[PDB]
DNA sequence: GCCTATCGATGTATATATCTGACACGTGCCTGGAGACTAGGGAGTAATCCCCTTGGCGGTTAAAACGCGGGGGACAGCGCGTACGTGCGTTTAAGCGGTGCTAGAGCTGTCTACGACCAATTGAGCGGCCTCGGCACCGGGATTCTGATGGCTGGAAT
DNA sequence: ATTCCAGCCATCAGAATCCCGGTGCCGAGGCCGCTCAATTGGTCGTAGACAGCTCTAGCACCGCTTAAACGCACGTACGCGCTGTCCCCCGCGTTTTAACCGCCAAGGGGATTACTCCCTAGTCTCCAGGCACGTGTCAGATATATACATCGATAGGC
């Protein structure tokens, strides 16, 4: 059998960080995994006409940010972007 | 004894907006599904999770639906939906515009 | 076939939108209405595995559908 | 491995090869899969946090899609995410008109 | 696949018709014994029925409209409280106020000019009459007793008939157009200019007169750039009145006035050349459409009966089509350096005007490049500076040879006389710049701007952020008046004498402004102030209230009809008024006021050229006095850093100036 | 010898008049220099200093005013759905919730 | 005389222009309580494009809503407008 | 010709269409028939719509195409409402249409 | 600098189908509005279509699909029959 | 309480004659499309084989299906009263023309950092299994409605 | 002086979830091994980051007209409450039809893999579609025309 691509192994490993003691069934990690698939692919497109609208080559992390501002509601895109610069500055310290 | 008319369809109400199984039976569905790919084109197969996922999405729908004419039923100051209600939701949508 | 829904079906379905008291004329609206969208997704989806160039219609086809529709289904695949 | 130089459970290289190999861009960053990682990241959490939070009400304690229905509808911000989104099994927030209920 | 309605709200027995004016010649007033009330107003008759009249007569005739009494109530307590809590220098300044306000609304009761008469020969003799209004448009035009109006206006029906009978009106036909005439020397002045009140032009007048009418001998138009303060506009008149008598041309002529100098004009009109018809061709589209009427054409003959229009700039763009097919051979216009950007409207529409000789009055015609005084030649004659890049590589910059050239080129068509080299009997302009160091709240304001840190300025107060977007016209704000960026709490202080003492800390230069205009005061000399905003008026205005006696102002927001009024008042004699409220652009060109002895700039506009036109209001011909001018200028701010740019800018200018005297 | 010695249209025929008006001129219809101000007035909310070109205020506007127009349409069928005739309040309010606004 | 109050920016919505675009949409009748549900209904619509416009203006790292930001604004929203670009 | 509109007798770009495609980060790929097709399935939508609003001009006995012409071709028309249901055309109006229940008898 | 539109193949058009008519710029603005609205949006469905088969490439039968998803009905069959016969007519060269 | 008929007058529409700006063609040139040619990966097959969809069948409940009675909503006709439309006189401010400035929108050009494309290599994640607990079931347990007997009195009626 | 509907509580049958314990499935969640995809290290060449420079074109007044907004008056049309009649649906019982489940069997189509060759991307030279800019002048914007459908609504026909 060929190889199917999921986020179950990260989504358990979510879950098992805000409740250890809790379980998921196999739909609600199927409804999971489509969440990311299409918010994955909704960011991907912002990002990509931003890119295009602006006559730029590359997806940048700034793309992502404006995207991420423009796609979610303000307490979460706030949220996201606080998180998402944090990752990026702990991923340049390791340089 | 004999209820009261409203009191068991509140009770549904209560029953059927808690659960969350399907309503509808799974073979008519199957049935018109397959009836209405007929026209397009003939000897389709089905997956089953193909028919549980446009079961679901009708579901979807017509609940969406349904709020929206008893929404538009209480405008009329009336409690029962009948089909102008029906017809100006789906206006008010687009979708029949 | 489209008969196969029911009015007990109807029945339900308004329950679990809320309603309370149903006129009789809406079964006949519910049944059309529901073919409308069925030939609507199932259009697409047909045109979705003939470009496949497969005989199955399958679940992504479908969701594929109701995702131009503005219909995402979440729990089968996207 | 470089999602642990970024504190990240989500993976930063599956992310990566999607945005290269997803017709986006001509080139893609290399801070884009991190950030990207970290959104996705967050909006599990947060959803995953208030299904079980729901389960923990119904006295379950493994989550089904009635959870995250009930979750995604009873939060604005994420219900305004999905607004066109229908879950399967999710069923329908509890919701009576007060019109309908008797004197 | 009926009844009477009233139109406004202003002894006991004088009332009805024998208080008109058919009976209170023959009986006054009925009784002066020791409640009181208020002029006569009714909706559809004329004004010139004032009488006095009670709260009963309306009654009895059964007037419809007695419900709109109860606004006037409300007017009538208001005053009587608000009255008697104003203070007494808010009093009189009030009863001032009052006093002016009477006699305007008099003015309109005299009658300036008969329309129309009716071929209903009342008694067979009387024909009614159409009769124009003082102060008011042609909308107000109402028909009037032809005996009524003979008792108090006789003369002015003799008038329309004359001019009626007359037959120096223009026509189409003209024989001059085709052949100027030869040139004719006037060694002096005309009997028949002046009338026979004898009033003679001064010489240099004379000597401007005789070179336009050379010029126009050749057919060449000209600009006139006669120092401000010379009489250009008698000049004007004495070229139109020369026209008509010693060449029996009486064809038509079109003066654009500006609005604030209408009424100078127009009476200057009346007293010099009275020879010719003049028509006011100002106000609503229903006055114009009567003027288009009656005034226009001689149906008898279907030939024009004006001699000469004064239309304002923004009239004439609005009907720009009549005028456009009955050719004016002279189109003058005054205030012409609007002219200076060939690209505005005004310029498009005037150079598709088919006239024979366009003369523009401009004081100050240099302005900010050579393109400008281009445009301006152009307007002369387009054929002759047809191309703007020939004139531009044949009058290169940088050579001091062109500037000769240049000199040479515009004497036969630019005349300008310096005041010194024509009238040494006026007294020498004093210039002096009074540096102030900008108040303890200016500089917080000032601080806070320029680090734009709008959450102080925010901190109760209604502006908004996005108001900062040019940050030069705040720092000008601020500098100025404090309260121009942040209105004042007038909830901190209650009593007058306080927020005074508040407003005048709060500017750094009304520190110097109120002792400055105190220690004119004792010398007894009236001051103009010319500021460029107008918000910066109303702050004037305010503090004025308090102290110093009633103030006119003139404004663009000032209704025209009122302007007159106002300045009529302040240059009267007798006046005492202590100071003039002019807004720059509005005021201070053109009008002749030569009232005043000191001229206070409040704030520089950015082209030193309209400084200099306010400046010469006062210095004009009817100065017997010196006037002292004080520029007002900010130590330590942007204030000096725009006198820097128009210095420069003066100083290029005075050299290529005077260049062209021979000295 | 001067010397001193009506017609009334009904309610509701000129609001047809000026719905077939309306529907016929394109002409903006909110005056455009009000528009340009609240337009300023909420960008600030979000980021000082803002400019506009001219023409992003005409889309806004264009847009605004076609919106407006949508949604007095769906109030216009809720208000007659009650058999009524003058929109009100909670007409807007079916109209958006049908429509999905939130 | 002036007690210099200033009316509120959304109040420049006049009711005059509320009743033309009523008209414009068939309404006949409108109630006097609209007026003001209109206002926040267009504010609020101007919020959510002025934000994504915005949005869409810091990133280019520029200081000017240009027409092509609404255009973008607007069809993120679904509500695609022609005749200012594309 | 050495023009690939020639070739399939279209007038709109099939260059222009095949540098987009290429371009625009849709496919790694483009075949040769794609841009033909593409190329002519837009003309044939740009006739469908002038051929109407043309139509709704000599209608107003105009000349020129307007926005209103092209607001109303395409409202009049099932198919190209749909098509355009959620475009807003400027200055285009809105279609005449009056509810029965306003006016009289 | 340049800013390239399709005003001239759109003029083009009318010019064969309504000869003498004319169009405004606004117009014309529309048009090419509406052509770049299209021309994306069948771009992005065959690219969706592309990469849910697991294909590289977009070829005409992608956009064909693309109009058949879009597009409906005769609007749909006669982009599709003016389609086919371009790319016919584009081969017989 | 009704039909028709004219103007308290009224506002669209359908005719001219300007005039005026936007639009339909022309012209130079420079980018972008088109002829060549090539390399090589992806698409196109023909085989193979595995699942899973389709179709049978028998029992077996659950549901759907009728049929009846009677309650309470739908819906019509009536009646106040107020709030909405229309219209006028007055005011306000939009709109437009003219004057300033200059912040910042677009471009060119330089060169440097950071992605792309390689190659070895290595460990995360995948499919394949495996074995208990979470959650079905299902009782009888409790108890929570709920509608009809009920007590009373105020209120309007007798 | 006397009294029965709505009505505050009432009180007692059922009729319901629900609450609980059993039992017992089977799908989770854990472990194993091994692939292939991500990681490390290297060169390599162009996005794009930054700088310097030109002008659109965007902002802030004043001034002035004049159309649209505003406030207020009048009255009448519509809304909203109300009452009453009727029919249409709900609720319940009993019969009939059909889902639903479990075990089973087939073979068709999805999936996969080996191998091939054709069509596409990348590079190069060379113009002629295409566009910017300019321009001349008809179609439309705009005056002044009357002509034509009626707010009624007044007066007379029954
Ligand atoms: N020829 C003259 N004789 C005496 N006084 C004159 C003469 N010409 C003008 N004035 C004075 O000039 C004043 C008018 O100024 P005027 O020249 O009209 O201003 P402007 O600069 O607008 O032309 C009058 O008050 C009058 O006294
Ligand atoms: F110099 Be004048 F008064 F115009």
């Amino acid at each position: 059998k060929t190889r199917k691509e999921s986020y179950a192994i990260y989504v358990y490993k979510v879950l098992k960080q805000v409740h250890p003691d809790t379980g998921i069934s196999s739909k609600a990690m199927s409804i999971m995994n489509s969440f990311v698939n299409d918010v994955f692919e909704r960011i991907a497109g912002e990002a990509s006409r931003l890119a295009h609208y602006n006559k730029r080559s590359t997806i940048t992390s700034r793309e992502i940010q404006t995207a991420v501002r423009l796609l979610l509601p303000g307490e979460l895109a706030k949220h996201a972007v606080s998180e998402g610069t944090k990752a990026v500055t702990k991923y340049t310290s390791a340089k | 004894h004999r209820y009261r008319p409203g009191t068991v369809a509140l009770r549904e109400i209560r029953r059927y907006q808690k659960s969350t199984e399907l309503l509808i039976r799974k073979l008519p569905f199957q049935r018109l599904v397959r009836e209405i790919a007929q026209d397009f084109k003939t000897d389709l197969r089905f997956q089953s999770s193909a028919v549980m996922a446009l079961q679901e999405a009708s579901e979807a729908y017509l609940v969406a639906l349904f709020e929206d004419t008893n929404l538009a039923a209480i405008h009329a100051k009336r409690v029962t939906i009948m089909p102008k209600d029906i017809q100006l939701a789906r206006r008010i949508r687009g979708e029949r515009a | 076939n489209i008969q196969g829904i029911t009015k007990p079906a109807i029945r339900r379905l308004a329950r679990r939108g809320g309603v309370k008291r149903i006129s009789g004329l809406i079964y006949e609206e519910t049944r059309g209405v529901l073919k409308v969208f069925l030939e609507n997704v199932i259009r697409d989806a047909v045109t979705y595995t003939e470009h496949a160039k497969r005989k199955t219609v399958t679940a992504m086809d479908v969701v594929y559908a109701l995702k131009r529709q503005g219909r995402t289904l979440y729990g089968f695949g996207g | 491995t470089r999602s642990s130089r970024a504190g990240l459970q989500f993976p930063v290289g599956r992310v990566h090869r999607l945005l290269r190999k997803g017709n986006y861009a001509e080139r893609v960053g290399a801070g884009a899969p991190v950030y990207l990682a970290a959104v996705l990241e967050y909006l599990t959490a947060e959803i995953l946090e208030l299904a079980g939070n729901a389960a923990r009400d119904n006295k379950k304690t493994r989550i089904i899609p009635r959870h995250l229905q009930l979750a995604v509808r009873n939060d604005e911000e994420l219900n305004k995410l999905l607004g066109r989104v229908t879950i399967a099994q999710g069923g329908v927030l509890p919701n009576i008109q007060s019109v309908l209920l008797p004197k | 696949r009926e009844f009477e309605t009233i139109e406004r709200f202003m002894r006991k027995g004088a009332t009805g018709a024998t208080t008109t004016i058919y009976a209170v010649e023959a009986d006054g007033d009925p009784n002066a014994g020791f409640e009181i009330q208020y002029l006569i107003k009714w909706k559809g008759w004329s004004h010139i029925h004032n009488t006095w009249e009670t709260e009963e007569t309306l009654k009895q005739q059964n007037v419809r409209g007695m419900k709109k009494l109860d606004n006037y109530k409300k007017k009538d307590q208001e005053t009587k409280r608000w009255l008697k809590n104003a203070s007494p220098e808010d009093v009189e300044y009030y009863n001032c106020q009052q006093e002016l306000t009477d006699d305007l609304h008099k003015q309109y009761q005299i009658v300036e000019r008969i329309i129309a008469h009716s071929n209903q020969k009342s008694a067979a003799g009387y024909p009614d009459y159409y009769c124009k209004w003082q102060g008011l448009p042609y909308s107000e035009c109402s028909w009037e007793d032809g005996a009524l109006i003979s008792k108090k206006f006789q003369a002015c029906i003799d008038e329309y008939f004359s001019r009626n009978q007359s037959k120096t009106t223009p026509f189409k036909d003209c024989k001059v157009l085709k052949q100027r005439p030869r040139f004719v020397a006037l060694k002096k002045q005309p009997s028949y200019i002046g009338g026979h009140e004898g009033l003679e032009l001064r010489d240099y007048q004379l000597n401007g007169l005789n070179w336009l009418a050379h010029s126009w001998c050749k057919g060449n138009s000209c600009i006139l750039a006669d120092e401000m303060g010379l009489g250009k506009t008698i000049q004007t008149i004495s070229f139109l009145n020369y026209l008509f008598h010693e060449h029996q041309l009486y064809g038509p002529f079109l003066l654009v006035v500006p609005l604030s100098t209408l009424t100078s004009w127009q009476r200057e009109i009346q007293t010099w050349a009275s020879q010719m018809n003049a028509v006011v061709y100002l106000g609503d589209i229903n006055s114009r459409n009567m003027i288009r009427t009656h005034e226009w054409t001689h149906h008898q003959t279907k030939r024009l009966k004006f001699n000469i229009l004064l239309t304002t700039y923004e009239i004439l763009l609005k009907d720009k089509a009549f005028l456009g097919g009955l050719n004016w051979a002279f189109i003058g216009v005054d205030e012409a350096h609007r002219l200076k950007n060939d690209d505005s409207l005004l310029y498009k529409t005037l150079i598709d005007f088919k006239s024979n000789h366009r003369l523009l009055i401009t004081g100050t015609p240099l302005q900010n490049s050579l393109k400008e005084l281009w445009s301006l030649l152009h307007f002369i004659m387009p054929e002759k500076f047809s191309s703007w890049e020939d004139f531009e590589e044949e009058h290169g910059k940088g050579r001091e040879y062109g500037y000769a050239s240049l000199h040479k080129e515009l004497e036969p068509f630019l005349l300008r006389r310096v005041k010194k080299d024509v009238e040494k009997s006026l007294p020498a302009k004093v210039e002096q710049i009074l540096r102030m160091e900008m108040s303890a709240l200016q500089k917080q304001y000032y601080k806070w701007i320029l680090t734009r840190n709008y959450k102080a300025l925010s901190k109760g107060s209604k502006g908004s952020t996005s108001g900062f977007l040019n940050i030069m016209m705040e720092l000008k704000k601020c500098c100025n008046h404090c309260y121009l960026i942040k209105p004042p709490d007038n909830n901190e202080f209650y009593n007058k004498q306080e927020a005074l003492q508040h407003l005048i800390r709060s500017s750094g230069k009304l520190i110097l402004l109120d002792k400055l205009l105190i220690r004119l005061r004792e010398r007894g000399n009236r001051v103009l102030i010319f500021s460029q905003m107008v918000r910066m008026l109303d702050i004037l205005a305010e503090y004025l209230k308090y102290r110093q006696f009633p103030f006119q102002r003139l404004d663009g927001s000032i209704k025209g009809e009122l302007r007159k009024q106002a300045l009529d008042h302040f240059n009267a004699e007798g006046s005492e008024d202590f100071c003039f409220l002019l807004s720059t652009r509005a005021g201070g060109l053109g009008i002749n006021l030569a009232s005043a002895d000191t001229v206070v700039i409040f704030d520089s506009d950015w082209n030193p050229q309209n400084d200099l036109q306010a400046q010469a209001r006062a210095h004009r011909i009817g100065q017997k006095k010196q006037v002292n001018i004080y520029r007002l200028v900010t130590k330590g701010s942007v204030e000096e850093d725009i006198l820097e740019r128009a210095k420069k800018k003066m100083v290029l200018d005075h050299l290529v100036i005077q260049r062209m005297d021979t000295t």
